[PDB]
């Protein structure tokens, strides 16, 4: 849902007050992806 | 009127009839970037 997938591109072209919310949306998405990855890795580690 | 604060700072200045809405966190402009600037992390009330 962010404007772009490039963190520096979001940093530029955007004033900091709304760059904060854009970066926050991107951080939430990437953190969810990392959590899903580590949970799947835990399942696979239990099986292994 | 239900909370205490460590200290209270009252800043007084005069601008045009316009840009009083511009005096706020963000909202880049001449007054924001060259005059009294309000931080994007603000916890005070502006009175006009």
């Amino acid at each position: 849902g962010a404007i772009s997938s490039v963190l520096n591109d979001i940093l530029s072209r955007l004033d900091p007050p709304e760059a904060e919310v854009q970066i926050d949306r991107l951080i939430t998405g990437r953190l969810q992806s990392l959590q899903t990855y580590v949970t799947q890795q835990l399942i696979r580690a239990a099986e292994i | 009127n239900d909370l205490c604060f460590t200290n209270v700072y009252a800043d007084s200045f005069v601008i045009r009839g316009d840009e009083v809405r511009q005096i706020a966190p963000g909202q880049t402009g001449k007054i924001a970037d060259y005059n009294y600037k309000l931080p994007d992390d603000f916890t005070g009330c502006v009175i006009a």
